[PDB]
């Protein structure tokens, strides 16, 4: 059901951000997160995170892209290993971001999401050399 | 016929031959080295209790034999003969060996987080011992189940025995006690050896105030020699020599009367409470009580749980065997709400004959 | 010190509290807040695990009856 359900609703909220960029679809896709966060669906929650941050990301959204993974790292009882998943599609999307200013904020709204988490742990030691390179 | 006539009386030959070779044999004494004089000289007490100084057989390697190693000395010279691996008492042997039935984790109901928190002390510092390393603790070693009778502690207790791995230690501290001087203490010394030598190893102690009660300013000697048993105990437990990879379960449904040495939070870090099931915890027992009766009708389980207030998981047990009871009395192969309902109101008649149960350490 | 706290804890809090709690009792505060950080799958102990270990450990807050002072 869950997997029916989150299959269905991802390309069409993707497709209605794409065309207009109306942002219900971060509060649909929000509370279908919440369903299956209590649902315990680990591969759903991994989704919708993903995909999240994915349109954010289409979309040149320099703080709701920060603001809204602040409030997903910190939502209630959230899945780690689904975390684990959106911070590892964090770092591959912050691998390819020019301007030094958005590049260092996006760096640290990282660390400051993974500062003490052992399932993160890589991703913020490679975060962590990058930020150094910089 | 006489090929296998011969073969059978053969065979019976060889067993005949053994035995008269094994009854051309003589016991030997049982002491322990304490020091080593002349390369031919050992100071070797005889577990009976005297001291001897004896010679030592040729091919023994003395360094294998240093001060506190198992010998057996000759009957007559008291030489030493060979060096023997420390003693496992048969009460020990026992205690690591008893059955805990199969219990598995899905037969006890409304004890989740009690259950996640006697795994934590026990399960993962003993698979995963580097996460508590790397946060910088050193995992808590003592558990104190503890709770009004019939709650569960020694089902949870079984049920971890049966489901983990590591050596577990099966004693009810009224098991330990003894009538000669010293063997109570002696006995808890021999647990801790056997936990230390088989090192990850849990030690379940069942009505711990058996032995861990109040130590008394006035008490008899029979008290004090049972004090003198838990002072050993806590000695084993948080005394000089540290324990590691060893922990301890200790049940109890008196915590109020155990020594504060014992309750302290050196030795039993974690006191855990086995309460009295809630609602949910009541119903989740009484649908794993009643799971394998076959009930022929529609069962108000809420209906049950709310008239089993103040009821523990023995008496729900017991509110599933007496509406069998009454099936069997009214003479039916299945079991209704009518007798459901006649016997949660009979176990709670009969739970006017208890007392003060809501008894919490310190 | 042998642990690695998060810079938001702040031990003074939990330091000046009216409880008779013995060496032994603060081992055991910091361990069950490690405990509580392991289990949260966090290699970094913070303010929220020092709460709730110090609420599980020491719970000798019973009676004193409010009548009698
Ligand atoms: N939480 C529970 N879930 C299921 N069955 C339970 C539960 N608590 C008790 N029981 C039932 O109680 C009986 C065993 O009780 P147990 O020996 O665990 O009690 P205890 O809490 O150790 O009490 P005591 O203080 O009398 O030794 C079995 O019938 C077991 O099914
Ligand atoms: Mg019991």
């Amino acid at each position: 059901d869950y997997s029916a359900t989150v299959d269905q609703r991802l390309p069409e909220c993707a497709k209605l951000a794409k065309e207009g960029r109306l942002q219900e679809v971060i509060e649909t896709l929000l509370s279908l997160e919440k369903q299956t966060r209590t649902a315990s669906d680990m591969v759903s929650t991994s989704r919708i995170l993903v995909a999240v941050v994915k349109m954010c990301y289409e979309a040149k959204e320099w703080d709701l892209l920060n603001e809204n993974i602040m409030l997903l790292s910190k939502r209630r009882s959230q899945l780690k290993q689904a975390v684990a998943k959106m911070v590892q599609q964090c770092c591959t999307y912050v691998e390819e971001i020019t301007d030094l200013p958005i590049k260092l904020r996006l760096i640290d709204t990282l660390r400051m999401v993974t500062e003490g988490k052992i399932y993160v742990e890589i991703e913020r030691a490679r975060l962590t050399k990058t930020l150094a390179t910089i | 016929e006489l090929r296998e006539q011969l073969k059978e009386l053969t065979k019976q030959y060889e067993k005949s031959e053994n035995d008269l070779k094994a009854l051309q044999s003589v016991g030997q004494i049982v002491g322990e080295v304490l020091k080593q004089l002349t390369e031919e000289k050992f100071i070797v007490k005889a577990t009976n209790g005297p001291r001897y100084v004896v010679g030592c057989r040729r091919q023994l390697d003395k360094s294998k034999l240093k001060p506190g190693t198992r010998v057996a000395l000759d009957m007559t010279t008291l030489t030493i003969m060979r060096y023997l691996p420390r003693e496992v008492d048969p009460l020990v042997y026992n205690m690591s060996h008893e059955d805990p039935g199969n219990v598995s984790y899905s037969e006890i109901g409304g004890l989740s987080e009690q259950i996640r928190e006697l795994r934590e002390v026990i399960e993962l510092p003993l698979t995963n011992p580097e996460l508590f390393q790397r946060v910088g603790i050193i995992p808590p070693k003592g558990c104190l189940l503890y709770g009004p009778p019939g709650t569960g502690k020694t089902l949870l207790a079984r049920a971890v025995a049966s489901q983990l791995d590591c050596n577990f230690l099966k004693v009810v501290s009224s098991s330990i006690v003894d009538k000669y001087i010293g063997e109570s203490a002696r006995l808890i010394r021999e647990m801790f050896n056997y936990a230390r030598d088989h090192q990850p190893c849990i030690i379940f102690m069942d009505e711990i105030d058996a032995i861990g009660g109040r130590r008394f300013s006035e008490g008899t000697s029979a008290d004090r020699e049972i004090q003198r048993t838990l002072m050993e105990l806590l000695n084993q437990m948080d005394g000089f020599d540290t324990l590691h990879r060893v922990k301890m379960i200790m049940a109890t449904n008196r915590p109020d009367t155990l020594d504060p040495a014992l309750l302290r939070p050196g030795r039993l870090d974690r006191k855990i409470h086995i309460d009295l099931p809630n609602e949910q915890a009541r119903l989740d027992i009484l649908k794993i009580h009643a799971g394998p009766i076959t009930k022929h009708g529609e069962i108000d389980y809420e209906a049950i749980v709310k008239l089993s207030d103040g009821f523990n998981g023995a008496d729900l047990r017991n509110v599933c065997t007496e509406a069998g009871m009454f099936a069997i009395r009214a003479d039916h192969d299945f079991v209704v709400q009518e007798d459901f309902m006649k016997a949660v109101r009979k176990v709670a008649d009969s739970k006017k004959l208890e007392s003060k149960l809501d008894y919490k350490p310190v | 010190s042998k642990m690695n706290l998060s810079e938001e804890v702040d031990l003074e809090d939990y330091v000046a509290r009216p409880d008779k709690i013995s060496g032994a009792d603060i081992n055991s505060i910091c361990q069950e807040s490690g405990m509580l950080a392991v289990r949260e799958n966090r290699y970094i102990v913070l303010a929220k695990d020092f709460e709730k270990a110090y609420k599980t450990v020491i719970k000798k807050d019973e009676q004193e009856h409010e009548f009698y002072k």
